[PDB]
């Protein structure tokens, strides 16, 4: 409920994506778009719990230690879903052709949940 | 023979599957109808999860059992 999306996103580092890459501009346009419920689903399916550090993203942890959020770009097909690896807080994102289908990926991989 | 496939907490899909496929094949079927590729699919009868090793008939899967298919996308 209180995530400011401009720390998140100014402590996010990324491999092979750039900061300026159309799909890195298309997922934190989509991530400002989701519902605090949303973005705490979200933090729950990179990290495992949706609970902020109190010194914000830059202290964002990490299984022996502090580790950022980070967005990689998974070079294996643009039909795949999102993945995470929760112990390293990454995202896997395919290179996804559109805004639109980026966003839909997205809240289909956060709106699983129960497991 | 012929299986349903509920996904989640939404649509079911019908597949014609044969008792000594393997869970695999299952998968790939899923994939050609959904699109979802198999490594991102995991299948649970009842309680337990299905290896992609094993077959149908290993699992004693009858005509028109239903399947509940859930998405593999997050690990350590
Ligand atoms: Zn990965
Ligand atoms: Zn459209
Ligand atoms: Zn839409
Ligand atoms: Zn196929
Ligand atoms: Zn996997």
């Amino acid at each position: 409920p209180t995530i400011d999306i401009d720390d998140l996103k100014s402590n996010t580092e990324y491999h092979k994506y750039q900061s300026n890459s159309i799909q890195i501009q298309w997922f934190w346009r989509a991530l400002r778009s989701f519902d605090q419920a949303d973005r705490a689903k979200f933090l729950q399916f990179v990290t495992g719990t949706s609970k902020v550090p109190l010194q914000g993203f830059a202290a964002l942890e990490g299984m022996n230690g502090i580790q950022k959020f980070q967005i990689h770009r998974d070079d294996r097909s643009t039909d795949r879903l999102p993945s995470a690896h929760t112990c390293f807080n990454q995202l896997d994102l395919p290179a996804y052709e559109s805004f639109e289908k980026l966003r839909h990926m997205l809240l289909l991989a956060i709106q699983e949940n129960s497991e | 023979m012929q299986i349903f496939v509920k996904t989640l907490t939404g649509k079911t899909i019908t597949l014609e599957v044969e008792p000594s496929d393997t869970i695999e094949n299952v998968k790939a079927k899923i994939q050609d109808k959904e699109g979802i590729p198999p490594d991102q699919q995991r299948l649970i009868f009842a309680g337990k999860q299905l290896e992609d090793g094993r077959t149908l008939s290993d699992y004693n899967i009858q005509k028109e059992s239903t399947l509940h298919l859930v998405l593999r996308l997050r690990g350590c």
